[PDB]
């Protein structure tokens, strides 16, 4: 609570209005952190882990936010807080009644810390609503939202490699979250989507959207760790030297062994990786840092100095994502309980279909219509959608 | 001729992934892309269900 | 020749420079363990952190 | 589930006579395959359809 007091009394200079409240942001986010710790456990779930950087996500976060954000009210401030709140914390969390669990909680904390009967409802929608579209990031309309997504995503489906695939809500939900979290200052997200979810073509999406260089690591079963050193040490060069903002996509396919699990133990927790730049190779990466610096209009002393301004570059210009399938097995738990990653991966967890998106699906791809007849029966008998057509009655079977 | 063991170098040939241009047509292996011919045919293949 | 315990330094950094990976917020502990570091560290013996 | 909700299937059906020419039959038996219903059901999921 001392800590992040002092966090959030670093944050709120851009809103010196509501200096006064300093502590219930810091004490209501160290409360919510010791609830969350408290209620999810890894009894349930091998993934409920939280540690301060939980607490550090979420100043974070709002920080970024408050700075790119448009003028704010007290209201504006503490839902900003609970959208951070939401993503650092329960979207990592499987089911509902845990979703709901969590939605209590932040009724709860708002209602023991900062008391204004302003909010409207907190659950996870009627909140999130976060601009990207919107120049900004404020709350948005979600009409034009779901527009703007399915426009850019013809466009992307046209445009970058031809997959067929469909839009639902379900892809809309987790787009913010994807886009989101590739904003943030440093910080990496994991998707937990079971399988064919389209977890990693959304990252991709997102990848396009913003314009991040995209970087999938290709290896195999006589792949070496010199070999992933030079694909993490050249992706890193591109995102200080070039300012290049780049997406590294790691599959759960693409690792062949551990080697991948721990250099990025590293390169997710702190910024940087030490050993990677060294010999010669330090010196010439260091004389390019100089030349960086120096265009940039800044004539930096020291050698740390040059150090420090890169490794802050790899901080917020490097993000990396995780899509995993199966965490249960043996090969997915060694990613999992690994806490660099956990702890600096934003977990979000998709899964199976959701049975009404698998309608969604099924309804876009019959689109086409050589149907025929007529229904003898409408149906008169017994959740795609209430069924009147043959297509809905394919669907329903299928 | 082993499916057994596979290694994700052919995970791009797995799923369909290509990079198209005006004739050819090429997919990332490794550290190398190759052209595709398209009159290429594939077949997994394994003997024990373990 | 007194004994005295748990006076810090105070920090005050600026927003943007909230954002640096290295940066500590001292506190009682922090002052404590970075000392008997320190201390382990001047008697040539090894330390090791879990 | 064809019947529970109102859509017609043929009653009899076999998957083997749907979607095999007699000339696939036959050109796959040729090259070796095994007698089986199961192995034509197969050899047509393997060679009928690829995407
Ligand atoms: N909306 C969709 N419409 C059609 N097919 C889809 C859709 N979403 C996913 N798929 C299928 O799933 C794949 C999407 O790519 P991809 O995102 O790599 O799946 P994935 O969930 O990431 N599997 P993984 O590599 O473990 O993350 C394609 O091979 C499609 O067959």
């Amino acid at each position: 609570s001392q800590i992040y007091e002092i966090y959030y009394k670093a944050i709120f200079k851009l809103v010196p209005e509501f200096r006064s409240y300093t502590e219930p942001f810091a004490r209501a986010s160290v409360h919510l952190y010791n609830e969350c710790k408290a209620r999810y456990s890894t009894g349930l779930q091998s993934h409920y882990l939280f540690s301060p950087r939980e607490l550090t996500r979420l100043v974070r976060g709002v920080y970024t936010a408050i700075n790119t954000g448009p003028r704010q009210t007290l209201r504006s401030l503490i839902r900003l807080w609970a959208y951070e709140a939401w993503r650092i914390f329960a979207d990592r969390l499987v089911g509902v009644k845990e979703k709901n669990s969590f939605e209590q909680l932040l009724y709860e904390t708002v209602d023991k810390y900062l008391p204004n009967q302003d909010l409207g409802n907190i659950s996870s929608t009627s909140l999130l609503f976060s601009g990207l579209l919107s120049l900004d990031f404020k709350e948005v309309n979600k009409t034009d939202l779901v527009n703007f997504i399915e426009e850019r995503f013809k466009t992307f489906c046209d445009e970058e490699l031809e997959v067929p695939m469909v839009i639902h809500e379900s892809m809309v939900d987790h787009i913010l979250r994807i886009d989101r979290a590739l904003k943030q200052v440093q910080g990496h997200m994991m998707l937990i989507g079971a399988s064919r979810t389209g977890k990693t073509i959304l990252t991709r999406f997102v990848a396009w959207l913003n314009g991040l260089k995209i970087v999938q690591p290709k290896i195999h079963r006589h792949s070496n760790l010199s070999d992933f050193d030079m694909i993490l040490k050249k992706a890193i060069s591109d995102c200080s030297l070039k300012e290049s903002r780049t997406c590294l996509i790691i599959d759960e396919s693409n690792i062949l062994e551990t080697a991948f699990l721990e250099r990025m133990n590293t390169l997710l927790a702190n910024a940087d990786i030490p050993d990677l730049f060294q010999g010669e190779e330090y010196d010439k990466l260091l004389n390019n840092l100089r030349n960086k610096t120096r265009s940039l209009g800044l004539l930096l002393d020291t050698e740390q100095e040059l150090y420090d301004w890169f490794v802050g570059e790899i901080a917020k210009n490097l993000h990396v994502v995780f899509t995993i399938c199966d965490p249960t097995n043996n090969k997915s738990s060694a990613m999992i309980s690994s806490p660099a990653l956990f702890n600096r991966c934003i977990i979000n967890w998709m899964g199976d279909w959701d049975t009404k998106t698998m309608s969604q699906v099924a309804n876009n791809m019959v689109d086409v219509i050589p149907m025929e007849f007529t229904d003898f029966i409408v149906p008169e008998v017994n959740f795609t959608e209430p069924i009147q057509t043959i297509r809905d009655a394919v669907v329903n079977i299928l | 001729q082993d499916g057994e063991f596979f290694d994700p170098i052919i995970s791009r040939l797995i799923s369909r992934e290509f990079n198209h241009a005006g004739n050819r047509v090429t997919v990332e292996i490794g550290d190398h892309e190759v052209d595709v011919s398209g009159d290429f045919k594939l077949f997994i293949h394994s003997c024990d269900p373990s | 020749f007194s004994s005295f315990c748990s006076e810090i330094p105070s920090v005050s950094l600026e927003a943007h420079e909230v954002m640096r990976p290295d940066i500590v917020i001292p506190t009682i502990d922090t002052i404590k363990h970075e000392k008997i570091f320190y201390d382990l560290l001047n008697s040539k013996r090894g330390i090791i952190l879990c | 589930l064809l019947g529970k909700f109102a859509v017609k299937y043929d009653v009899n059906y076999r998957f083997i006579d749907y979607l095999v020419t007699l000339d696939e039959k036959m050109k796959w038996l040729e090259c070796g395959l095994d007698k089986n219903d199961y192995f034509l059901e197969n050899m047509s999921i393997v060679m009928n359809s690829q995407d």
